[PDB]
């Protein structure tokens, strides 16, 4: 009632876009959107998605 | 009358209707027995090679299009014609560059359209050409304006830096090296053609 | 009464009521068993062969439509048609050339409307004949003027020339070679009827 | 003393940038360089770096 918390719903393959590097952009909007609330928390589902480990390459 | 551009605009299939203050590429034709043997095989590879052109300006439409389509503001550059035109007959000429009074930056602006109507006559011997065009397109980006402006079309600049990479393929990276000595030569060959007629 | 057109324009469609002075292909329908089935086979393989001369005219008015509208200089020839109007009841009439008293230049001019009506009716069994037609443009960039017209009207023949590549493909030229002998034997016993009859 | 084995030097990959063709125009003037001064001797220090695998 008083503080509002927000919550952005972020997928995985989503933000990992085509381009070079607009996937980060995409999440630098969301970064920049995270501070017009305050009381916000960010998901990312499938953080795999986007950070996986090092395999052979 | 004639168009006043400012680029080397120009090749087999026309654009050669121009007249600008650097070097300029007009060309349909401007001992013996070898002069005319090198007409000869110069009037046959190069409608291969235009022929090519063709090729590559087909496979590059695909992506020009999208690139020519997405964003606007840096398909004119900043500075007016209108400035540039009083110097064919503020701003002073230089070497290839064009300086401002005001300020003292340098601008090799362009406005996008360049690389189309480049391809549409057809002189783009290697993706070199392009690489070119889109190290230009940076260039236009790091001249004038902010660290926001200069960012995103430096990402455009990387747009079109992943596109010729995709273009840019070995095969077609030796064709285009044989026809780029053939084509060295066949410049090399008109200038001193215009500089002898 | 009749129109005052002096080029061989006529085919199966119409703009047969015309009057020339060269020779002029007037076609609707001007032992007897070989005569009768060669009438039959007339019919048959000119009706398809005007279906696809319409084919060729919607293949060709996509790029007439822009190299038409481009210009208009051209699209008129240099002498005007009066002096052409009173040599069909200064200049004299050769065996299809015109020749001027005041100057002795000879002039193959046509005012670019007469390809495609020519397609209206139709009798471009070969692209051979759009290159005569784009062959006839260059004629009229030889034949008068000086310097840069001429090399404007070599710039556009040589436009319809890249044009016509393009429209000239193996397999229709193939198919243009079946229907130029089609068409061959059909001008040889046309012009031996109009003899006979 | 009448005679100059004149030397190029080059370094690891100083040719090669991430832009494609300075590298070649840059081999090509190296090269005509030492097409001009006949007796001529070109070294690539680190050459396991400007020729990688």
């Amino acid at each position: 009632d008083e503080r509002k918390i927000t919550f952005f719903m972020r997928k995985g393959a989503d933000i990992l876009s085509k381009w070079v590097g607009e996937a980060e952009r995409q999440l630098r909007l969301l970064f920049e959107e995270a501070k017009k609330h305050q009381p916000s928390i960010i998901f990312f589902d499938e953080i795999d998605g986007l950070a996986p480990v090092r395999s052979s390459k | 009358g004639p168009t006043r551009r400012l680029f080397p605009t120009g090749g087999p299939f026309g654009g050669n209707d121009v007249t600008t203050i650097f070097g300029k590429n007009t060309n349909f034709y401007n001992p013996l027995s070898e002069k005319v043997v090198l007409r000869r095989k110069l009037k046959s590879f190069q409608h291969q090679d235009m022929r090519l052109k063709n090729v590559l300006k087909i496979k590059l439409s695909g992506l020009m299009d999208l690139f020519k389509n997405r964003y606007k503001r840096f398909r004119k550059p900043p500075i007016d014609d209108a400035f540039l035109v009083h110097l064919f007959e503020a701003y002073i000429k230089d070497e290839n560059m064009i300086l401002e009074v005001s300020t003292g930056r340098k601008f090799f602006n362009m406005d996008l359209d360049i690389v189309e109507e480049r391809l549409w006559n057809g002189y783009y011997s290697e993706p070199k050409q392009f690489l070119k065009d889109i190290e230009l397109i940076y260039r236009d980006a790091n001249t004038i304006g902010d660290r926001e402006r200069v960012i995103k079309a430096s990402e455009m600049f990387a747009n079109a830096q992943m596109g010729i990479e995709e273009i840019s393929t070995p095969d077609f990276i030796q064709e285009c090296k044989a026809t780029r000595q053939r084509d060295l030569e066949r410049q090399e060959l008109f200038l001193e053609d215009e500089e002898k007629r």
